[PDB]
C-alpha cells in the first residue's frame, strides 16, 4: 500500500551546486519502456 | 489528503520499515510520477485515495486524479535543475547542462546525474521553475555512469 508525503516546493535555486556532463548518445526505446545504447 | 502543489515522496510499508520507492509532482490537482515507481497501483494521501487516470509503460509515465498537466519543454540550450528527492534525505537542487538521447523518432534531453533508484520521478526544471520532465528512466553508458532521459508527457 503506497502513500505520498510532501517533500517541498518546486522552485529553481539560485547558486545551486552545478555538476554532470552532457553526453550525446544514440539510443533505442523498446515497447517495455527500456532505453538501450545503439552501437 | 494533501493536494498542495509540489514534490512528494512515494513510500511503501510492504517491505522492511517504510521504504521510498520514488517521487512525483502534484500540479493542478493531478499527481504525476513514472510508471515503474507505482506499476499503476492506487496511492494513499493521508486518509484520501488517488486513483490512476492515465498511464503508458513505453513512455514510463502515469497520472492520478486527472490527465497529465506538465507541458514545458527543455529549450535545447540552457542548464536545468534536477530537484532530487533522495530516500531519507532533504530535497536538493542540482544544476546541469543536459546531453541528448538521439533516437529514430527524434532527440530527447538527458541528464547525467546518478541518484538512488528511489529518486525516480524527481522533477527536472527550467529557469522559470516549470517542470520539463521527470528523472529516472535511462541508460548506463561505457564509463558505467547513469544518464536519465528528461521524460515529459503530453498535455491533451
Ligand atoms: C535503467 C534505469 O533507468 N535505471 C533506474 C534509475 N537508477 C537511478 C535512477 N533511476
Amino acid at each position: 500500500d503506497m502513500y505520498i508525503e510532501r517533500a517541498g516546493d518546486i522552485t529553481w535555486e539560485k547558486d545551486a551546486e552545478v555538476t554532470g556532463n552532457s553526453p550525446r548518445l544514440d539510443v533505442a526505446l523498446d515497447e517495455s519502456g527500456d532505453f538501450s545504447l545503439v552501437e | 489528503g494533501e493536494t498542495t502543489d509540489g514534490v512528494y515522496r512515494v513510500m511503501t510499508r510492504r517491505l522492511l520499515g517504510s521504504t521510498q520507492v520514488g517521487v512525483g509532482v502534484m500540479q493542478e490537482g493531478v499527481f504525476h510520477t513514472m510508471w515503474h515507481v507505482t506499476k499503476g497501483a492506487a496511492l494513499r494521501s493521508g486518509e484520501g485515495r488517488l486513483d490512476p487516470y492515465w498511464g503508458d509503460v513505453k513512455q514510463d509515465l502515469v497520472s492520478y486524479c486527472g490527465p497529465w498537466k506538465l507541458d514545458a519543454a527543455w529549450d535545447g540550450l540552457s542548464e536545468v535543475q534536477l530537484l532530487a528527492v533522495p530516500p531519507g534525505e532533504r530535497a536538493k537542487n542540482i544544476q546541469t547542462l543536459p546531453g541528448i538521447f538521439k533516437t529514430k523518432d527524434g532527440d530527447i534531453g538527458a541528464v547525467a546525474l546518478d541518484y538512488p533508484a528511489g529518486t525516480s520521478g524527481s522533477p527536472i526544471l527550467d529557469k522559470c521553475g516549470r517542470v520539463i520532465g521527470l528523472y529516472g528512466n535511462g541508460v548506463v553508458i561505457k564509463n558505467g555512469s547513469y544518464v536519465s532521459a528528461i521524460t515529459q508527457g503530453k498535455r491533451e
